[PDB]
């Protein structure tokens, strides 16, 4: 697709760093952040699609994402129903 | 056997 | 027959001992669940929920709000020493990390009289 | 001003608020592009995308906190790439 | 033709009102509380199952759940849960 | 004389198949037996959780396959899945 | 007569795997091809690790796999390292490695 | 009793050398002692719980293996 | 006389102890430490000979990993030497703190 990883612009990463207590950000931090977020989303979505395909379903349900995050030790509350 | 993925083969 | 009494009322718990034992017996966690396991599980769940709800209500009253929100739950979980240890891996939707105070900006630097 | 003011006020504000820092639409296209490589013509529930975004934001906030700590370790205020690299290595993601 | 889904919103709002009469809770906060309830449920159940399996036991008993609570909950949090569970079991077997 | 169930045999058979002349020490044999039980526990728990997600009351070969997909890093997963499918196919025919 | 292990061409105990499956409180009905699949996966992983460890040991003038070369094979292979990341092998130690900064010259 | 000093300076030095370290600070030993004491306390608490549950008086090695497994430190070579 | 410069014997010890997989903590002092720590949980608890060995193996592996992660933080600050600050940063990033 049209390079959608660039949809995470510098202001968004800067806000994320602000929330993380970061005081000043470097220039190359944004590329590293986009590459780490990409790697994390890759694993999460791979687990989600593995849970989906096994269910013969065409839609990635929220429970699939919850179970995927739970496998990675990133248990998420808010979508359990 | 002794035949696995190329990295191990 | 005699007036049926639930198991949550006997023990004195609010959470459902019946539904707990139900999830357990057909949850494959074991072969034949004991009669006391679900009671204890429901009691511990009720105690933990009561504690976290107390902390969330305290945080809400401190923030001058009536409806508990993910903000309050996150604050309560990360403020308590033991709940954070229990829920370190957990993340909450629409939550946030503990913030810092901006008052430090005032007695260091502000806009000067230049073209004020 | 210079390197010392508005960053702190932005920290305060964005830590007080809890809104999603990443825009919904650009992140949804990213998620769909990442999913493309696994199954063609895949659908995603809105709640699923929101959960993905929440998890990503939480992970990135934690990573930046660990990276701010690494920056402070070297007497530095700015976070450099090697900071994130060390944070990830000690985390065990890219050892 | 209804597709009903269950939740603990009924026992959590009750607990909230008994501990905080004047303070309410939002729907999303209720969902988060239900998720926490389910997560602790799963943790305790799995711990008790594994503990019983270690001793070559096919039944999860109140003792297994008690030791699982001792193991999971940290520091000065386990003790309270164990005491509450014991006092509920004693008051349950007493036919009150 | 606690008659248990170690994998010291089948592990030795696989060793002789991959390396006919290479032996294995007792400590290495125990380590391999522990690894086998650990992987067994992991895969079985994952397959149980999968069957519970789809509300299925049975762990079929497909559940084991999907669980293996979630644990092994790719190429290892692709080879494990291939081996399992081949084994199941050969079993169904005999 | 013909054992299920040999019937499937596997060396591992398909029967023992099926027994353990329907006795570890995992589910209520173990499929007919689930034990075979699990046994095949375990056999493949065991063969991989054993071959790697045996070759690492032979590189060291040995004809008997020791925990040392097991650890070496587990940590050199990225896949096995990820699978066995949090695992630790007794008498396995660590991998030889010295950071460039510590080295002289 | 207070026999935590059994983990002496040369032992910590060897443990660090095995970890790639070639130069250790003076204040490293009292910190490593406390870290190891906490790690032990935790693992031994888990093992003692597992043992008390089994109504046994001896802390078997498999109990220690399970205690380590709880902390994610899966130790192969002792039974699992 | 003859003495090596600072940094040669350290690398020698590294290359030596980084290839011999054997216990580095003293047997009997570690056993006594285990007994002391267990005394504060349940009085008069016997420990099988193999349980103490498993404990020692696990503790040594944990400390070796901790020192490996500490060396990285030490090199991060342009310091070849390690100090409690490095262990602090490492155990902080690991999530243990």
């Amino acid at each position: 697709l049209r390079d959608n990883i660039q949809g995470i612009t510098k202001p968004a990463i800067r806000r994320l760093a602000r929330r993380g207590g970061v005081k000043r950000i470097s220039g190359l931090i944004y590329e590293e952040t986009r590459g780490v977020l990409k790697v994390f989303l890759e694993n999460v979505i791979r687990d989600a699609v593995t849970y989906t395909e096994h269910a013969k379903r065409k839609t990635v349900t929220a429970m699939d994402v919850v179970y995927a995050l739970k496998r990675q030790g990133r248990t998420l509350y808010g979508f359990g129903g | 056997r002794k035949s696995m993925r190329q990295s191990t083969a | 027959r005699a007036k049926a009494k639930s198991r949550s009322s006997r023990a004195g718990l609010q959470f459902p001992v019946g539904r707990v034992h139900r999830l357990l017996r057909k949850g494959n966690y074991a072969e034949r669940v004991g009669a006391g396991a679900p009671v204890y599980l429901a009691a511990v769940l009720e105690y933990l929920t009561a504690e976290i709800l107390e902390l969330a209500g305290n945080a809400a009253r401190d923030n001058k709000k009536t409806r508990i929100i993910p903000r309050h739950l996150q604050l309560a979980i990360r403020n308590d020493e033991e709940l954070n240890k229990l829920l370190g891996r957990v993340t909450i939707a629409q939550g946030g990390v503990l913030p810092n105070i901006q008052a430090v900006l005032l007695p260091k630097k502000t806009e000067s009289h230049h073209k004020a | 001003y210079r390197p010392g003011t508005v960053a702190l006020r932005e920290i305060r504000r964005y830590q007080k608020s809890t809104e999603l820092l990443i825009r919904k639409l650009p992140f949804q296209r990213l998620v769909r592009e990442i999913a493309q490589d696994f199954k063609t013509d895949l659908r995603f529930q809105s709640s699923a995308v929101m959960a993905l975004q929440e998890a990503c934001e939480a992970y990135l906030v934690g990573l930046f906190e660990d990276t701010n700590l690494c920056a402070i370790h070297a007497k530095r205020v700015t976070i450099m790439p090697k900071d994130i690299q060390l944070a990830r290595r000690i985390r065990g993601e890219r050892a | 033709k209804r597709s009903r889904k269950e939740s603990y919103s009924v026992y959590v709002y009750k607990v909230l009102k008994q501990v905080h009469p004047d303070t309410g809770i939002s729907s999303k906060a209720m969902g988060i509380m239900n998720s926490f309830v389910n997560d602790i449920f799963e943790r305790i159940a799995g711990e008790a199952s594994r503990l019983a399996h270690y001793n070559k036991r096919s039944t999860i008993t109140s003792r297994e759940i008690q030791t699982a609570v001792r193991l999971l909950l940290p520091g000065e949090l386990a003790k309270h849960a164990v005491s509450e569970g014991t006092k509920a079991v004693t008051k349950y077997t007493s036919s009150k």
